[PDB]
């Protein structure tokens, strides 16, 4: 039997969990790292975008699956008891504050405020905002106000890393080139040289090792 | 209908015969204490013959119209 | 249940009222997982070639 | 007890169910068993009848699970799958790997295409030598360890104890399959390194010469004769050496429960 | 031999004595896979190849349903001089009652009227169990003073026991002279 | 005991170490009882235990 | 009718027959064959899959009408039978083994002996005795372990033969593209080019002549 | 081994001894394998093999069921003089009252 | 071979022997098939080729 | 339920009539709560996947 | 023992080691029944042994 609407929401829930994950989860920013990283050494379809997906999955279920089986056993509670349309309101609120304060966070604050404003001023004849005390909207900006300016940080952070990883290729390049000329050896492009090179040194040295573990311990303890 | 391979009219005369006596001679009380029974009998046998073959049909028909 | 009690109580209207139940329920309860199970392997793919 | 074949047959369903989160991905990896290749209705039909063929536990008892939250569930099986799709897949993408590394060195840039399958952009060796794989690992009757595989993780590490990917192995993956795929293409980037730079010195004494246009008629003819002469040890070297065995999955899976 | 079958089967109007008569005649009776039961009783058992074993449980089937139409209570009329009495009923009016006196035919019938069991002894096998069933109530008896005897109608066990009863009902009765 | 002993499940998930004499066994049963938190019963055919 | 149980049963039957007829039978292996060859001239949407399924399905009847006819009459036929419930129980499952007979002729013993051991390593315990039935009479196996055994022996077969027929193909467009690097024009997509010359191949070839063919007369001697 | 089967049987119409009588003339009878019960009652225990436990169980029922159509309750007749009294009821015409003593 | 069929045949108002000369007069009787039975009895038993 | 339950409302015309209508009210609110929430994920989905 | 014994599923997971003389086997099969926590049975005609 249950009660229809919770049946409801529950179908509901599992249809939009992918675009969830998606926009709103560390997917985002695994993803992305691995592709860059991919176009940087120069050999687009090695690895595989289903193994690179693949991985990026997996990780990111560590990192959220506890958040979730948290919030189902706070649910499955049989001790709770309600009197009216508002104290049920607070107490389903409280039940999402384990995910609210990871998005909270990983993101900006003053991106979070100006939707916070945006959703709303639209409304207002004043200019004054003081007119409730921080304490509880800093704790309470809303989950919309939340996800994009999460989606909007991550994907910068992103940038921010692998800019630094092509650095050393860059360098690479350069010194085969600088070679090159320095025998003479003129008509022959670079690439053709480099390519390997930055393939093996790469490689030899499990660069995808050390930048999975750069990227997880970010979230987690591996111990 | 039979089941493919499975292993396994008097009363109609008796009272076609008591009627024959009866017409001949309709003032006998021992002829009218008889025929009385016999198409007593015969009456209720009709019956319910008739209902049990429709009991019969409308299963068979609920059967059908539960996978149609 | 097995040879405890008696079988075949097709028959009582007040044990009869009790079966309904059961038999709906968990009509529905397999339903339902075998949507939930597609649902989910299906993020999975749309996921991986996206 | 009369309800009790009704009861039965409602538990049956219900643990095919549960399997299908376990099995279909599988068949999302591998090239045989791909939408590219099984669709329409018999895909369903085939997938939960090897599911009812593996599942551990006799299908006539009520499934454990009836009083757990469904999702959490549900995804942790799904991720199960996932983890057993790669490691069954890891022959096929090294060999698709070393096709992609020698269309790229002979020039062929552009011969490329996105399979509409998987969404993986593929050359012209590529999926070549990645069918013949395939080929050759169902000629040795690998199909029978892959089922094998299947019952030998569900008697390993069983639903209701919540068994989970180990962490640290998964974190080399990527880079041993990138290794193994090197480590078998050396030889032929060597000898083509080689011919580039012995047309560049001859050169020196004929300036006008356009040694680069002359390597682009020469590098396709000599990539496919070298891989001719090492062409016949591809059949022992992946069939056996490569492919996954149930014995490792003590390593990769473990029970959190 | 994996292909041997076998069957219990149960009769209601033939003996397993009279079914192997019919199996010889016919020439379908193999000593290898003989009926085992008991000849006196209608229920066997039988194993064998799928033919023989069908064949026998179809023939005994439809064997017991043909003699299912035959009927075996042949009904046996005996006649029974009384030497010791009159046959008929008497009345003698007495001053203060109208008297009457039953004869034998009058007690014996409304004796065993609407009787329903078998009428078994009188004190002062399947084949044959089936026609000790037959029913007392059907004893009819009709009496002829013409030649001072009885009519007697039933099983030729029931006439005997009617036999039995008379020779131990109509004794000669003393004379008595009062002075 | 001289008994069968049939325990429970959620008495089975606990542990217990050392050296033990099993002399007046029914004396020893019934203060590990209060010890370790479980109940017991005996029907005539055998010992049952349970959280 | 004759009996009301032997007509509910039909009426299940009836209502599942479609699955069986696509899990246990050739129509799983043409339908793979086809796709393979569309696959393989580099075509995307046409023949479209209602025309090759079409003719799948006429041709996988030819090869399995004999034994639903000879089913169809065994259980039609009129001659006194059976009489009790042992006679009853064997006389159905006898009639179901000239099914069984197709499954197993096709079937591979490697997978036939995997699903009959995990089968009786649930029933009676891990412990009973891993059978090895290496030299084989496989005793009757039970048709849920034998149907999936013929399904994935048939997409074991239709993918080999699949493998097959590319090879042509893929020498035209090696060959195509090598020709066009000897003569500079890198940015020509071979694509273009070979499509005809793969379509005028198999043309020639007549290819759907040999390959339906074959196809049935591996069914039949 | 593990395939022995066992059932309770109870009968209405037939002795226990009337049927191992049934099964010694067949010769069917096993003495590793023997009915338990009561002879006077007709509920036994057996225990055995498949094919002797589904045979013993069928002919039982069977023959149990065929006995339906006998009946024994023999009626019997007995003729007993009075050597006291009439038989007969009398009545005794008293000129104020008619009396009868049954 | 194969083929040949068999069945249990019985009449209430007519004797195999009755039935015998039937197929005597018809010239359709075949001693390589004849019935099986009791000449006085209407039960018998028959088998050979289908038609 | 209730109304159901207790025997003198369900034996009355008066009643009947009235938990006619609490019947059919409590089914069409639900189906068009559940209509409703479908087109809208619908919708989402639809923007998302082009 | 001179009879048929049967022993349950659940039963035949334990596993034992070691030199057995069977002199007694009544008294073995008592002695090792309150050992490793098993109940039996005989009905005249066969063992049955079970967890
Ligand atoms: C919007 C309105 C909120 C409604 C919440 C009511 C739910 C309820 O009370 O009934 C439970 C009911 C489920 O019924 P139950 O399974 O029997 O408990 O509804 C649900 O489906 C639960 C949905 C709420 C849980 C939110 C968890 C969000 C975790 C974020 C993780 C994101 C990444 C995913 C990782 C993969
Ligand atoms: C792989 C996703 C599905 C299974 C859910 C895994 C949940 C995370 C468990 C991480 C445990 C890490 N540990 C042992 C260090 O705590």
């Amino acid at each position: 039997m249950g009660n229809d609407i919770s049946l409801i929401a529950l179908l509901a829930f599992s249809t939009l969990l992918p675009f969830i994950i998606a926009s709103g989860t560390c997917f985002v920013k695994f993803s992305i790292v691995f592709v860059m990283v991919r176009n940087a050494l120069g050999l687009q379809q090695i690895p595989s975008n289903m193994t690179l997906n693949g991985v990026a999955l997996l990780l990111s279920m560590f990192v959220m699956w506890p958040i979730m089986h948290d919030a189902y056993v706070y649910f499955e509670d049989e001790d709770v008891t309600f009197n009216d349309i508002s104290s049920l309101s607070k107490h389903v609120d409280e039940g999402l504050d384990g995910y609210r304060d990871y998005l909270i966070k990983y993101s900006d604050r003053e991106l979070v405020q100006f939707f916070e404003n945006a959703q709303l001023k639209r409304q207002y004849g004043e200019e004054t905002e003081t007119v409730k005390r921080d304490k509880d909207e800093i704790e309470k900006p809303s989950i919309f106000a939340l996800l994009p300016a999460y989606a909007l940080s991550e994907i910068k952070s992103a940038f921010k890393i692998g800019f630094y990883l092509y650095l050393p290729f860059v360098v690479v390049d350069l010194v085969v080139s600088s070679v090159l000329l320095a025998l003479g050896m003129m008509m022959m492009s670079p690439v053709t040289i480099s390519t390997p090179i930055k393939l093996v040194l790469f490689v030899a040295l499990d660069g995808w090792t050390l930048l999975s573990k750069g990227l997880i311990l970010q979230y987690m303890d591996i111990a | 209908t039979p089941w493919s391979g499975y292993l396994d009219d008097n009363l109609q005369t008796q009272v076609t015969e008591a009627l024959d006596k009866l017409a001949a001679k309709p003032s006998d009380p021992a002829l009218l204490a008889a025929y009385q029974s016999k198409l007593s009998e015969y009456n209720l046998y009709r019956n319910a013959q008739s209902n049990t073959v429709k009991v019969f049909k409308d299963i068979d028909a609920a059967i059908i119209q539960n996978f149609r | 249940t097995n040879r405890i009690e008696d079988p075949n109580l097709v028959t009582d209207p007040k044990e009869l009222a009790i079966s309904q139940e059961m038999i709906s329920d968990y009509n529905l309860y397999v339903s339902m997982v075998s949507t939930l199970t597609r649902k989910g392997v299906g993020a999975v793919e749309t996921l991986l070639r996206s | 007890m009369f309800y009790a074949l009704y009861f039965e047959i409602h538990h049956l369903v219900a643990s095919a169910a549960l399997g299908f989160a376990r099995v279909a991905p599988i068949f999302f990896f591998l090239p045989f068993l791909n939408s590219g290749v099984l669709s329409g209705a018999p895909r369903n039909a085939i997938i939960i009848l090897v599911a009812l063929g593996v599942w551990p536990h006799a299908l006539n008892e009520a499934p454990p699970f009836l009083s757990v939250a469904m999702i959490p569930l549900v995804l942790q099986e799904a991720a199960v799958g996932v983890m057993l799709g790669c490691l069954l897949s890891w022959p096929f993408w090294v060999m698709h790997a070393l096709g992609c590394i020698i269309d790229n060195q002979r020039g062929a840039t552009l011969s490329s295409s996105i399979d509409p399958a998987n969404g993986i952009d593929t050359s012209e060796m590529a999926n070549f030598l990645n069918m013949f794989a395939a080929v050759v690992y169902l000629q040795n009757g690998g199909l029978v360890t892959m089922v094998d595989v299947l019952n030998k993780s569900y008697q390993l590490c069983d639903p209701m104890n919540e068994c989970t990917p180990s962490l640290p192995p998964l974190l080399t993956f990527i880079n041993q399959v990138a290794q193994n795929a090197l480590v078998l293409a050396s030889p032929v980037v060597l000898v083509l390194l080689l011919s580039e730079v012995f047309l560049g010195l001859l050169s020196r004494f004929a300036p006008q010469m356009n040694a680069f246009a002359i390597s682009l008629t020469v590098k396709s003819g000599i990539a496919v004769l070298i891989m001719l002469l090492y062409f016949s040890p591809v059949l022992p070297d992946n069939v056996l050496r490569l492919s996954f065995q149930a014995t490792g999955l003590s390593s990769w899976f473990y029970e959190r429960g | 031999a994996s292909e041997m079958r076998n069957a219990v089967v149960s009769l209601r109007n033939v003996s397993l004595n009279e079914f192997n008569n019919f199996l010889k005649r016919s020439g379908l009776y193999n000593k290898n896979y003989p009926l085992r039961g008991d000849n006196r009783k209608g229920t066997f058992y039988v194993s064998g190849p799928p033919v023989y074993v069908d064949m026998v449980v179809n023939a005994a089937t439809m064997m017991d349903k043909q003699n299912d139409g035959i009927e075996l209570g042949r009904q046996k009329i005996g006649v029974m001089r009384l030497n010791n009495t009159f046959v008929g009923d008497r009345t003698y009016n007495l001053r203060d009652q109208k008297m009457v006196i039953p004869g034998i035919a009058t007690a014996i019938e409304r004796l065993l009227q609407g009787e329903e069991q078998p009428l078994g002894n009188i004190v002062s096998s399947l084949q044959e169990a089936l026609k000790q069933n037959a029913a007392a109530g059907n004893i009819k008896i009709v009496a002829y003073p013409d030649t001072n005897s009885l009519l007697v109608k039933g099983t030729a066990e029931q006439v005997h026991f009617i036999e039995m009863l008379v020779k131990a009902l109509d004794v000669a009765k003393r004379h008595v002279e009062l002075s | 005991l001289k008994e069968p002993v049939i325990v429970s499940k959620m008495a089975a998930r606990k542990k217990i170490t050392g050296n033990f004499e099993f002399h007046d066994p029914n004396a020893l049963l019934e203060k590990l009882s209060l010890q370790l938190g479980l109940i017991w019963y005996f029907d005539g055919q055998a010992i049952y235990i349970y959280d």
